[PDB]
RNA sequence: AAAUUGGAGAGUUUGAUCCUGGCUCAGGGUGAACGCUGGCGGCGUGCCUAAGACAUGCAAGUCGUGCGGGCCGCGGGGUUUUACUCCGUGGUCAGCGGCGGACGGGUGAGUAACGCGUGGGUGACCUACCCGGAAGAGGGGGACAACCCGGGGAAACUCGGGCUAAUCCCCCAUGUGGACCCGCCCCUUGGGGUGUGUCCAAAGGGCUUUGCCCGCUUCCGGAUGGGCCCGCGUCCCAUCAGCUAGUUGGUGGGGUAAUGGCCCACCAAGGCGACGACGGGUAGCCGGUCUGAGAGGAUGGCCGGCCACAGGGGCACUGAGACACGGGCCCCACUCCUACGGGAGGCAGCAGUUAGGAAUCUUCCGCAAUGGGCGCAAGCCUGACGGAGCGACGCCGCUUGGAGGAAGAAGCCCUUCGGGGUGUAAACUCCUGAACCCGGGACGAAACCCCCGACGAGGGGACUGACGGUACCGGGGUAAUAGCGCCGGCCAACUCCGUGCCAGCAGCCGCGGUAAUACGGAGGGCGCGAGCGUUACCCGGAUUCACUGGGCGUAAAGGGCGUGUAGGCGGCCUGGGGCGUCCCAUG
RNA sequence: GCCUACGGGCAGGCGCCGAGGGUAGGGCCCGUGACUGGGGCGAAGUCGUAACAAGGUAGCUGUACCGGAAGGUGCGGCUGGAU
């Protein structure tokens, strides 16, 4: 089991995803995170800050 | 230089051959104490001349049998059973040390 | 469906078989003929055993000059054969011919 | 057969060779018997060829047939030249 | 690349004058002359005491910023300076000062260190008769650092050498104003350079 | 491994405190991958996984100056029905023969081993081609391909008959010399000499033909490359403690270049193990590399050295050399052809296909260079190699401007409404001129060869560039990519707004339940910059396996107590030995 | 059977060793897995209240028996037991 980071996602019963290292202290038995923006894991929409850590590409006209 | 070691006879029981027990001291590669490791060499005795308890010199040699790669070089000092005892008792104790069992 | 050709490799194999045969022949000639030798010495026939031992000796040296044996490998068998013969005419009587043997 | 040949030691587009004695069969840049001077084909320096004659002379004296470019370089430092009358 | 961006500002973050600018860094305009506090919304507010890291860090930056230079080029020199027989604190500055970009500025061909890097890179500089345009090229003693025969006529080239009318050049250097040549004589001993840096703090920052 | 050149810590158990102690972080590194971003060059470097399967193309040939002939032709001759036939010659094909194919290239499966490292031994040995020295090449005969003729098979291929050349094969002679038995002399494991007996050589080709060049034979030494053997070093588990019967030794015999249970026969009952045998697990080893104050840990692609394998397992044949990756024979598994009798194949060579995977490149150029094979040479071959291509994968270098320019426009942000901030930043002024345009344009390449000279030395001459119209030079010439992490503490960087134990952050302690410097956005700042972060892994921090350098009354830790085996350790004086130890010289 | 110089050679035939396979019988290591043991957890509730104060029967401990469990008692031991 893998944490899905980000304010809101789109994961489902057959989503193909990619996972990395990184535990979550609050959720025990979770020693992997899901990488966002690869396979079937969208980047966060609307994210304007730590974007590379959430697969969001740099928006124009900002 | 063909190697030359010095050691003691611990075995008659072979045809034209003796077991020689050779000691070597050296400082421990990390803890630097001097440690006393040892080895057994099988040495060609073409004349039975060397008896057990003999300290002998032994020399690197054209291969004799599977294990025999040394010839007995000369006698250093004969009659020296204390050493041989230490070999045998070290051996005897091995039959303890087991796990199939022991006695009283 | 075409086993790609390597003309000069096969040619080598072609030759190897040729040689193999030539080599067998010389070798075997020695075997049976050296056997002829040692046999006829155990029947104390020094006029004949040495007659052979020399034809044996020659045939041996010939397959050395070629590539059937090594100069040592031949030499090895000459020592087998010759000594194995002298030490068979102990068990009998004097070396007639003189043959290939020295006294 | 032993040879006297060149072993490349430069970079890419920076060939720097090394004159050497080695068994015919070894990798162009492999374990070599003895080094006998360097050679720099681009002549980036006033000293783009050294040889150590007397050694090379020794090795030729026991028949270390040298490659063609090597004979040339050897010849140039006069490994072969005699004297006088 | 190298740092391009607003400078009288680092002038201000370091709280001392870096002379990154040029003709006005000397005038009543360096904003150190007008707003000696650091940039940003908060530079007005009273400071917290610096951590040891803080002081070690900033003293590094002050020195580095003075000289142009990327941290990767900077650290690599401090590295080289430690591998030297010498007092690395000093050896470092000597190495820094050996940069063509810098040698040129110290020579007085360029108004500033930044302007100097262009003068180099756009090919306006001779080193020993030849062209050089790497601002990182190391000048050794005995080197002659000239203006290109071509670029001899620039306004700033001539305008700057006319300030040399009344400046005099560093003690480890020699200027040939008329001939537009300068010679690099020896490495500057620590006492020649009078930067506002505590080199030792830099060293300390790197031994963490 | 030549200045003692070298050594930083912090958070977290409590209401507080000191100690113990674990957790965690900052550093450096990568054959990396993933996110956001991505302008240029130089040098490196790029299947870590399935040692899975592989379409296609190339990857080792060469010599006509060893020898005969087929096919297609050219000339030029002699001649019995105008058919035959002699000579020279071009092109092509393979065969016989010599040399190479054992090097070069790939890979890391296996292997914990004399495999590797390191130092030695070989009186126990081999070594094609090269080098030096000594000697010789005299007679005679012989077979198989090619080729012609004929039969089996679907194919792959295959059997039979007949002709024949050679540097191919074979017998006789000379034997300088060598080999073998036997005896003697020195030496000492099978070393050197010596004496009778025996036994052993050879090949021819080319021309600038009464002597030069290439090759042949036996032998002695050099040279180089290998076989074999021994000392020492070589990971984890004792919750693997006993292992072994060709096992351990002998005598004889076989085999080999040579020692040896390496193999075989007979005889003896040995061999190894707590200094860890045997068993299980894991791993190619090193020069080095990463880290570290060191000591140590970790690692061994790329370069170089050794090893091992070439779809799994056997096996030997040719030969100087293999038990041979692109050689052979058999078994198995796989794939394809098939007329169901049978046959074909082996990228862990270069490039590429495919699967697997987080992930790893062009079916490119060139034989100009260096190196290798064959050749008298010209040359042929060479996916060795020299280069280009693709990938910020790494390091390094370069750019996106430079100078001037307000008590400081706008917009955005904060505001105590006074003002503060971005910010000389922008605008705007001058200056420079990456890109790009035109022109020139490389070094790497001078030998092989040919000529003079002697075939030597030495001198003269010509041919040859993949990269590449590249680098570099000269002239012209445009202001001309910036992004990413971070801002509660460690830790450089602070404000507003939204949100309200939600959404979320989170390496650790923790944050968020209406004033959040910790979530999210914004302004502002810090840190690096064609890069920045993330994950994974090594070393560090971790004196947290403590050799350097730790402990055990209560923190984890003294065996319940004794006896005593192996082992470890051990008083005072004198003398010998010189093993440890220390010093010098040398390899 | 083939060749021959009559010395012998070649094909072929047999035999040992032998990869591999067959039958029986052991030992070992991974894949899956019917049925199961507790255990640690993890949101604040059930029924107790054993321990911490002499915790309201001083506490702990080995070993027994009872109890589903917490615990109770027996026999010793310890003070790390309060006036
Ligand atoms: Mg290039
Ligand atoms: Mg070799
Ligand atoms: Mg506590
Ligand atoms: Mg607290
Ligand atoms: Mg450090
Ligand atoms: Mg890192
Ligand atoms: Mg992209
Ligand atoms: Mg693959
Ligand atoms: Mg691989
Ligand atoms: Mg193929
Ligand atoms: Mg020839
Ligand atoms: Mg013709
Ligand atoms: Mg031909
Ligand atoms: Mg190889
Ligand atoms: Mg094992
Ligand atoms: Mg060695
Ligand atoms: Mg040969
Ligand atoms: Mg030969
Ligand atoms: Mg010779
Ligand atoms: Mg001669
Ligand atoms: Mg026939
Ligand atoms: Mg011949
Ligand atoms: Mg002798
Ligand atoms: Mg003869
Ligand atoms: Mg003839
Ligand atoms: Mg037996
Ligand atoms: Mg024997
Ligand atoms: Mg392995
Ligand atoms: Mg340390
Ligand atoms: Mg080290
Ligand atoms: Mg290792
Ligand atoms: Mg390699
Ligand atoms: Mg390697
Ligand atoms: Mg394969
Ligand atoms: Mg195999
Ligand atoms: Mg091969
Ligand atoms: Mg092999
Ligand atoms: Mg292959
Ligand atoms: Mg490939
Ligand atoms: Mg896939
Ligand atoms: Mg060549
Ligand atoms: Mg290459
Ligand atoms: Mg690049
Ligand atoms: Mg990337
Ligand atoms: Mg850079
Ligand atoms: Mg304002
Ligand atoms: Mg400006
Ligand atoms: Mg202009
Ligand atoms: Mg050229
Ligand atoms: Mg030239
Ligand atoms: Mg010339
Ligand atoms: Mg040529
Ligand atoms: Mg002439
Ligand atoms: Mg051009
Ligand atoms: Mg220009
Ligand atoms: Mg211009
Ligand atoms: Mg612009
Ligand atoms: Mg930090
Ligand atoms: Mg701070
Ligand atoms: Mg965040
Ligand atoms: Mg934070
Ligand atoms: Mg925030
Ligand atoms: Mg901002
Ligand atoms: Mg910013
Ligand atoms: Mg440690
Ligand atoms: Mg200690
Ligand atoms: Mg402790
Ligand atoms: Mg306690
Ligand atoms: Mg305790
Ligand atoms: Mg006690
Ligand atoms: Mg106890
Ligand atoms: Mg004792
Ligand atoms: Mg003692
Ligand atoms: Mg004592
Ligand atoms: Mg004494
Ligand atoms: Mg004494
Ligand atoms: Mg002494
Ligand atoms: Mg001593
Ligand atoms: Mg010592
Ligand atoms: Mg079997
Ligand atoms: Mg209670
Ligand atoms: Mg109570
Ligand atoms: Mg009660
Ligand atoms: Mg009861
Ligand atoms: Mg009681
Ligand atoms: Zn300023």
């Amino acid at each position: 089991t893998a944490y899905i980071p980000g304010e809101g996602h789109n994961l489902q019963e057959h989503s193909v995803v990619l996972i990395r290292g990184g535990r979550v202290k609050d959720l025990p038995g979770v020693r992997y995170h899901i990488v966002r923006g690869v396979y079937d894991a969208a980047g966060v929409k609307d994210r304007k800050k730590s974007r590379s850590k959430y697969g969001t590409k740099k928006p124009k006209e900002a | 230089p063909k190697k030359v070691l010095t050691g003691v006879v611990v075995s008659d029981k072979m045809q034209k051959t003796v077991t020689v027990l050779v000691e070597r001291q050296f400082p421990h590669p990390l803890y630097g104490k001097v440690i006393k490791r040892s080895k057994k060499y099988l040495a060609h005795d073409p004349e039975e001349k060397y008896k057990l308890g003999d300290v002998v010199e032994i020399i690197e040699s054209r291969p004799i049998s599977k294990r025999k790669r040394f010839r007995v070089l000369r006698l250093v000092e004969s009659g020296r059973m204390d050493l041989v005892e230490k070999y045998l008792i070290r051996r005897q104790n091995y039959e303890s040390l087991s796990k199939r069992g022991g006695k009283a | 469906k075409k086993p790609k050709r390597n003309l000069s490799a096969l040619k080598r194999h072609r030759q190897s078989l040729k040689r193999r045969l030539r080599n067998k022949a010389k070798k075997s000639a020695i075997k049976t003929l050296s056997k002829k030798a040692i046999q006829l010495a155990q029947e104390g026939k020094a006029e004949e055993a040495l007659k052979i031992m020399r034809k044996a000796e020659s045939l041996i040296d010939k397959a050395a000059k070629g590539s059937t044996l090594h100069k040592n490998a031949a030499a090895r068998r000459k020592s087998r054969l010759m000594r194995k013969v002298r030490q068979l005419l102990e068990a009998a009587g004097a070396p007639l011919i003189g043959g290939g043997l020295s006294a | 057969m032993v040879k006297i040949r060149l072993a490349r030691f430069g970079s890419k587009h920076n060939p720097h060779y090394r004159i050497v004695v080695t068994d015919a069969r070894r990798k162009r840049d492999g374990k070599y018997i003895e080094k006998i001077g360097y050679y720099d084909p681009r002549k980036t320096t006033p000293d783009w060829l050294k040889v150590d004659v007397e050694r090379a002379r020794y090795w030729l004296s026991v028949g270390a047939q040298p490659t063609d470019t090597a004979r040339r370089l050897l010849r140039q430092a006069g490994v072969f030249r005699q004297e006088a009358r | 690349g190298r740092y391009i961006g607003p400078v009288c500002r680092l002038c201000r973050r370091e709280g001392v004058k870096l002379y990154l600018k040029g003709e006005r860094c000397y005038s009543p305009k360096c904003a150190m002359e007008r707003r000696p506090y650091p940039p940003g919304q908060h530079g007005q507010k009273r400071a917290r005491r610096p951590s040891d890291y803080a002081v070690r860090l900033r003293e590094k930056q002050k020195l580095r910023r003075i000289y142009g230079i990327s941290e990767r080029q900077f650290r690599n020199l401090f590295e080289e300076a430690s591998k030297k027989k010498g007092v690395t604190g000093s050896v470092f500055l000597g190495l820094l000062e050996s940069r063509l970009d810098n040698v040129v500025y110290r020579l007085g061909f360029a108004v500033s260190r930044r302007q100097a890097r262009q003068l180099v890179r756009h090919g306006h500089i001779t080193v020993n008769g030849r062209r050089v345009d790497l601002p990182s090229y190391r000048v050794r003693p005995g080197d002659e650092i000239a203006v290109a025969e071509k670029s001899r006529n620039l306004e700033l080239i001539r305008q700057n050498l006319e300030a040399m009318k009344g400046r005099k050049v560093g003690p480890w250097l020699s200027l040939d104003v008329e001939g537009m040549k300068g010679k690099f004589l020896r490495l500057p001993d620590r006492e020649d350079l009078a930067l506002p840096v505590n080199e030792q703090l830099v060293i300390e920052f790197y031994s963490r």
